RNA sequence: UUCGGCCAUCCUACGGCGGAAACUCCUUAACUCGUUCCGAAUUAGGAAGAGAAGCGCCGUCAGGCCCCGCCAGUACUGCGAUCGGAGACGUCGUGGGAACACGGGGUGCCGAACU
RNA sequence: GCCUGCCCCUCGCCCGCCCCCCAAACUCCGAAGGGCCGCGCCGCCCCGCCGCUGGCCUGGGCGGGGCGGGCGAAUGCGGGCG
RNA sequence: CGGAACGGCGUCGGCCGGUCCCGACA
RNA sequence: GCGGCGCGCCUGCUACACCGGACCGCAGGCGUCCCACGGCGGGCUCAGCGAGGACGGAGACCUCCCGCGGAGCAGAAGGGC
């Protein structure tokens, strides 16, 4: 069944659970591709893709969507010069009245307008080809989305400023791949 | 101070059986070494691998204070050659021992009773531990009133001379 | 199957109207102690119409 | 080794604290509301609850009236007082306990008497003036007009057993004339279809103790040097102690009028900046 | 399906941390007849409860009875508004204020006749008034800070 | 201290500090009563000990809970629009206005009786 | 690394701290919006009545005088009943 | 000239960066 | 027509925060069961972690600890304790 018919919201949303029994499984599985385990410093760029419109992206397109980025930014740098993040995921099931309550098949992702859809945290090498692999998402997903640059260091939330002074005096706390301050609650112990 | 002084609240010996017979004749080999009747617990569920449906009585045990209980302890603690764990002590402080038949209490074997092991389970009490068991203002004891596991070795190897 | 459409204008035309005052000031459902007492009250005060 | 955290941080905030004073221990909600209950139709009229309450070393009767925001009590009679009337040792005892409601009940009679200062009232209603624990029941053998002041049991967290204390508080002051309902079956003396009016008067009188004291000494004099040291040295013979109480219930029944017989150092809270100095000091290591 | 408690999940619940017994105050309350009380519904007690649309309705008392309270409440159905006669238990209702601001105003409204009898013989309009215009004001405006539309991020 | 009111600014965890009195722990089973068994509780009878607890205080970049800010005129939304846009969405009046975060600051008080 | 070993190296595993995204049948919170009710005949002093209430001389109801008064948001507008 | 995702070196208007008298190898 | 049965009733939802509101709209129940599984008074603490105890292991049973109820309350669900 077409995306040109489930993109608009007709169903309050409706998730997998005692109310929906026997779901069908998303396409998208992987949502974290790329250096999942590489560290905060190392990828100082961020980049995403945003919303222009409030509709429903399908499981298909977000998967379809997410081969397209990674094969190009790995074929154009590497597998390890970048983190993909699919940052919506398909929790809405959607019914065909198949031949009046329709059956449980598909599931879509109701996206909102000004909403991050695909991030990418990016060394310098790769700061060329992200804008170049999120163009190519943009024509697997419905709608008018939009290509952006974050001016915030990684996929943490301090602006490549803030995370200066942070990290200069200490303050910014190393945390896996993402940063926070240290803290001045808690025993001092 | 007098009043940080530990002390043995209570002995608590199960024979945890798993047949009727067997579970009578072992609340006598209780009755006897206590003096005082032991009380069945009933199974509060049914398992085919060990024997056992639910709302049978499957245990006895007593509970014996005071110098009965102290008696009973060295009895206990000889059958072991004085020789305790070191684990046996649990972080609340209270420890246990287990033996296995009755004849090594004392106890002589009669061939109208049958042959069967006690799990003696020993609780340290200091005195002001009735402040969490008197219905008018329970109160839990102090972190620092309660006994420790390791004070608590220190008290038995003090008091029965046992070593671990 | 069903509407409501018109209920309320039909409602409000002559109408929303008050609960008399009789319903207000009336003894039942009030305690058949209360109630005895009243009676006897005003029974055997001057105010009573008594024969 | 590593295991989950019970007291997390939404245990706490789902935590919801129990009444200050059931936290404490000191009060149960339940029988408090039962007791406290009054029909709406009685308005605001005062209903008594006749408070007994048992200390290590003193049993204190109080008579006290619900209000909206307090708890007042009319007349309280403490057993710290019962030297004056000539017990001078176990303030804690059965024989104690009597005497205490006995003071209770002849307290509050003779304070709402000196309301009257006339006609009816602690007169009325006399009290019994020997103690025979014989069934005594104020309230309706004969009343009209003026009526038994009602004050209804609040026995607390203790347990209602036969031969209780909390009962012989009750009897007392029953026998000083306050109505307070009961049925003689958790008072020692009582067997089925009938109650001996004597075992009731032996609890009351002090003869327990005194067997005891009796038998201690002929069995072995060093227990009850230790047992007994205050009442050995406020010089008390046993086969005395009924007339010394005897006389503690006339004594308590003549003069019911009671007379009226420091701070720790808290060292004092640190304001915010010691406290924003003494966490630099332990920060500055 | 219209049962008794029929679309009650949210209304006969306890409040968050308000779980369990009630304040003994419900029970040492005196009410009178004719005073306004406010009902609102408690989840423990079941007894003597009202109906879902009880639940925030003031009316006045018209029996004081023991264990509960009559309550009498103008329920509207259709184009009639009708006196119902509820009796409730007394978890399930409080004293309302509802008169509380006219009780004070007419007590004040003594006050200013009180003090005309007494010195301060001009009498105070005891009449209430809604707002009125703003009147005429002098404002420095030497600390005027000037305001601008910015630019957009 | 006993009884309460409202029921965390009162709770929770650990660390101190304190008791003349009070409270408690405490100390005994002759009696009473009491323990699926057990004076553990509880009932009775005490006074030889004790602040070790409970309790009273004070802590603790404490958790929680409370309060004021800020978030933020934000998100949402009542009314009017021959407003935009192909729509689903959004503006413009003209009225309402949160929340989570985050920052600071707090950490029970009352009314009877008695001492 | 070794007859083997828990002598161990890594994963699954538990536990903490973070983080992406959620819910018509989840809620610590919580709007807009709506609902119910109030906005006049107040005090003060006595006096009467009651099989009702109660330790009382207490209440509580319903009356009856007298005394210090007084009509207390806006805007519109005669309302009720068969 | 109902209309979409997407194209336009049609034409006007913007926003943001780079070089240019160190002429945008001579 | 077949098929059902939102033909009498009940719970959470859709349902738009008073009330009221629909659909062969959504996930389920009911037609019974029980002289105790009822009334009442007492006493008690629950499911469980955590540590500890002859056979005993993952689960037999006995102890302490902290246990906002995470258990139970006949049978749906939602409240309540």
């Amino acid at each position: 069944r077409p995306a040109r018919c489930y993109r608009y919201q007709k169903n309050k949303p409706y998730p997998k659970s005692r109310f929906c029994r026997g779901v069908p499984d998303p396409k998208i599985r992987y949502f974290d591709l790329g250096n999942r385990r590489a560290k905060v410093n190392d990828f100082p760029y961020c980049f995403h893709l945003l919303s222009g419109e409030k509709e429903q992206v399908s499981s298909e397109a977000l998967e379809a969507c997410r081969i397209a980025c990674n094969k190009y930014i790995a074929k154009k740098a590497g597998k390890d010069s970048f983190h993909l993040r699919i940052r919506v995921h398909p929790f809405h099931v959607i019914r065909i009245n198949k031949m009046a309550w329709g059956k449980p098949q598909g599931t879509v992702a109701r996206v909102s307008i000004g909403q991050p859809l695909l991030s990418v945290r990016c060394r310098a090498s790769a700061k060329d080809y992200v804008k170049d692999a999120l163009r190519r998402a943009k024509f697997k997903i419905p709608g008018r989305q939009a290509i952006v640059e974050s001016r915030n260091w990684g996929f943490t939330e301090f602006t490549k400023e803030e995370y200066e002074d942070l990290r200069e005096r200490g303050e910014l706390q190393y945390d896996g791949n993402n940063a926070h301050r240290i803290s001045r609650k808690g025993p001092l112990n | 101070n007098p009043m940080r002084r530990i002390r043995i609240e209570k002995l608590v010996l199960n024979i945890c059986i798993g047949e009727g017979d067997a579970l009578t004749k072992a609340a006598k080999v209780l009755q006897q070494l206590t003096d005082q009747e032991p009380t069945f617990s009933k199974s509060r569920l049914t398992i085919r691998g060990f024997g056992i449906r639910r709302g049978q009585k499957i245990s006895t045990h007593v509970t014996v204070r005071g110098e009965k209980a102290r008696e009973i302890i060295e009895r206990g603690l000889r059958v072991k050659n004085f020789e305790l764990p070191y684990s046996c002590f649990s972080t609340t402080g209270n420890f246990g021992f287990g033996i296995t038949e009755h004849i090594d209490l004392g106890i002589k074997y009669d061939p109208s009773m049958g042959i069967y092991g006690m799990d003696f389970y020993v609780v340290l009490s200091r005195p002001g531990f009735r402040v969490n068991k008197r219905r008018a203002q329970q109160q839990h004891v102090g972190a620092s009133h309660k006994i420790t596991p390791d004070e608590a070795r220190a008290w038995v190897e003090r008091e029965f001379e046992v070593v671990y | 199957n069903h509407t409501s459409k018109n209920q309320n204008r039909k409602d409000h035309r002559n109408g929303i109207k008050k609960p008399k005052k009789s319903a207000y000031t009336s003894h039942k459902g009030m305690c058949p102690k209360y109630l005895r007492n009243l009676r006897r009250s005003r029974a055997n005060d001057p105010r009573q119409s008594l024969r | 080794g590593w295991v989950k955290v019970q007291k997390t941080r939404s245990y706490f905030k789902r935590f919801q604290v129990q009444f200050r004073r059931r936290r404490e221990g000191k009060t149960d909600y339940q029988a408090r509301k039962a007791l406290i209950i009054q029909d709406k139709n009685k308005y605001a009229t005062p209903r008594y609850r006749f408070v007994v309450r048992r200390t290590n070393k003193d049993i204190i009767c109080q008579v006290t009236a619900a209000e909206l925001t307090k708890d007042r009590v009319v007349c309280a009679a403490y057993s710290h007082e019962l030297p004056r009337y000539g017990i001078p040792v176990g303030l804690t005892n059965y024989a104690a306990a009597y005497a205490t409601g006995l003071l209770c009940g002849r307290r509050l009679l003779e304070k709402l008497s000196v309301g009257i200062k006339e006609n009816a009232l602690a007169q009325l209603y006399p009290g019994l003036d020997k103690a025979t624990g014989e069934e005594y029941h104020p309230d309706e053998n004969e009343n009209e007009e003026v009526h038994a002041f009602k004050a209804f049991l609040d026995i607390g967290l203790a347990r209602a057993s036969t031969g209780a204390r909390v009962f012989a508080a009750m009897k007392g002051a029953v026998d000083a004339g306050l109505n307070i309902p009961h049925s003689m079956k958790r008072f020692p003396g009582y067997s089925k279809d009938g109650f001996d009016s004597s075992a009731l008067r032996d609890r009351i009188m002090g003869k327990h103790v005194g067997d005891y004291m009796a038998e201690l000494k002929a069995e072995d004099e060093e227990t009850y040097r230790k047992r007994f040291s205050k009442y050995i040295a406020a010089k008390v013979e046993p086969l005395r102690l009924e007339a010394m109480y005897t006389k503690a219930h006339a004594a308590i029944r003549a003069n019911p009028q009671a007379v009226k017989a420091k701070k720790p150092v808290r060292q004092a809270r640190l304001t915010l900046k010691e406290r924003k100095e003494r966490i630099d000091a332990k920060k500055l290591e | 399906s219209q049962g008794y408690r029929c679309k009650t999940r949210y209304c006969f619940a306890r409040k968050f941390r308000r779980h369990g017994m009630a304040n003994l105050t419900t029970y040492n309350r005196v009410y009178k007849l004719g005073q306004y009380v406010n009902i609102k519904v408690n989840g423990a007690y079941h007894k003597g409860m009202p109906h879902r649309y009880y639940n925030g309705r003031t009316g006045t008392i018209f029996n004081i009875g023991p264990r509960a309270l009559g309550v009498q409440i103008q329920k509207r159905v259709r184009g009639r508004i009708m006196l119902k006669r509820i009796n409730v238990r007394l978890e399930h209702v409080h004293p309302s204020d509802c008169r509380k601001n006219h009780l004070e105003r007419v007590a004040a409204n003594d006050a200013a006749r009180r003090l005309a009898k007494e010195t301060g013989q001009p009498v105070p309009c005891l009449k209430r008034q809604n707002a009125l215009p703003r009147a005429a004001h002098v404002v420095s405006i030497a600390s005027a800070i000037d305001i601008t539309p910015l630019k957009y991020d």
